[PDB]
């Protein structure tokens, strides 16, 4: 799971 | 040593018996309880474990594109050698993050269990990538809470939303  | 149930309803986040730190969940245009089920939104709505062991910087995944590794615990980030697109991104992550972790079935089926990857941490943006932006000074009420303490540490959180306001507590820089 990415954040960007 | 007792256990702590930190609350979070989309503006505050709350320490029973010690403080209220404001918070905020989601990208900008997402920051609403009923988008809890798209990708970097406010975050679904249940019970989670935070991983507050202090372990040191944060790994790296990818120097060139910014990607830091997972990690189970309360890690820092590597904003000194930040150089170029990465100063931009790991401004987003801030100093400081812990782990969040689905605590039971419930919360992790949620939104067909697409959404993952969660964390407590301190940028001053007013927005955060499907995690919790917390108040820079609950990392050091959190410090000195625990670190006099020599049982054990157990920390969790609630996140409910009991109404439609946007779920932004103001923790962008003033």
């Amino acid at each position: 799971h990415h954040h960007h | 040593m007792m256990a702590v149930r930190l609350t979070f309803d989309g503006q505050k986040l709350t320490w029973p018996g010690i403080g209220i730190f404001k918070a905020t969940t989601g990208l900008p245009d997402l920051q609403w309880p009923d988008k809890q089920c798209v990708p970097d939104a406010a975050i679904p709505e249940g019970n989670y474990k935070l991983f507050i062991q202090f372990q040191g910087e944060a790994p790296i995944r990818n120097a060139a594109d910014c990607d830091l590794g997972p990690s189970w615990g309360w890690s820092t980030i590597p904003r000194g050698q930040a150089a170029g697109t990465c100063e931009i991104y790991w401004a987003n992550w801030g100093y400081n993050r812990i782990r969040l972790e689905s605590a039971d079935e419930k919360t992790r089926k949620a939104c067909g269990g697409k959404r993952g990857g969660f964390y407590i941490h301190d940028s001053t943006k007013g927005y955060s990538h499907g995690c919790i932006e917390v108040e820079p000074v609950f990392f050091r009420i959190l410090k000195q809470e625990t670190e006099k303490e020599n049982g054990e540490k157990t920390f969790t959180v609630n996140v409910k939303y009991v109404s439609g306001q946007q779920t932004n507590g103001g923790t962008k820089q003033g």
